[PDB]
């Protein structure tokens, strides 16, 4: 996606992936208080994003 | 309405730290000293006094 | 701050509060793992 250009071109790679970690701990939270296994697809586009 | 020895301990040790912070002056007990002496009550009971005392004067 | 930082009132769960003594009137503390909501979801 552009925001990985960007992000590497501006520099600071890390914020994106910081960024991009705390949202994927927050949707696995939101993910376990209501009772569901299966990741949805954002969740893997994150982990492959990062 | 129930007693433990946590409410006893609690109570005791809460009435401890009272007077020794109103030793050191530091709390401002206004609104109890207030509602425990009650001026308008004071005055209230002061004129139901008078008010008895002239009933019993009067009725010699 | 200048003032008196207590302020003590005829309350007497504002005033066991302001002194330390705030769950120390309760039988026992609130926990987390007490709710079915919690227990099923572990």
């Amino acid at each position: 996606g552009d925001d990985e250009i960007e992000n590497f071109r501006n520099g600071t790679p890390d914020k994106l992936v910081s960024d991009s970690l705390l949202k994927l701990k927050r949707l696995r939270k939101e993910r376990i208080l209501n009772k569901v296994l299966k990741p949805t697809t954002e969740e893997r586009e994150l982990y492959f994003k990062v | 309405n129930n007693v433990t020895l946590k409410n006893l301990t609690a109570f005791q040790l809460l009435s401890q730290r009272e007077n020794i912070c109103e030793l050191l002056n530091l709390v401002e007990s206004t609104e109890r000293h207030n509602s425990i002496i009650n001026p308008e009550r004071q005055r209230m009971s002061l004129e139901e006094m008078k008010k008895m005392l002239d009933a019993l004067k009067n009725e010699r | 701050s200048e003032k008196k930082p207590i302020k003590i009132s005829a309350d007497f769960n504002a005033k066991a509060k302001s002194l330390g003594l705030e769950s120390k009137f309760s039988n026992a503390t609130k926990t987390a793992l007490g709710d079915p909501d919690t227990e099923i979801r572990i």
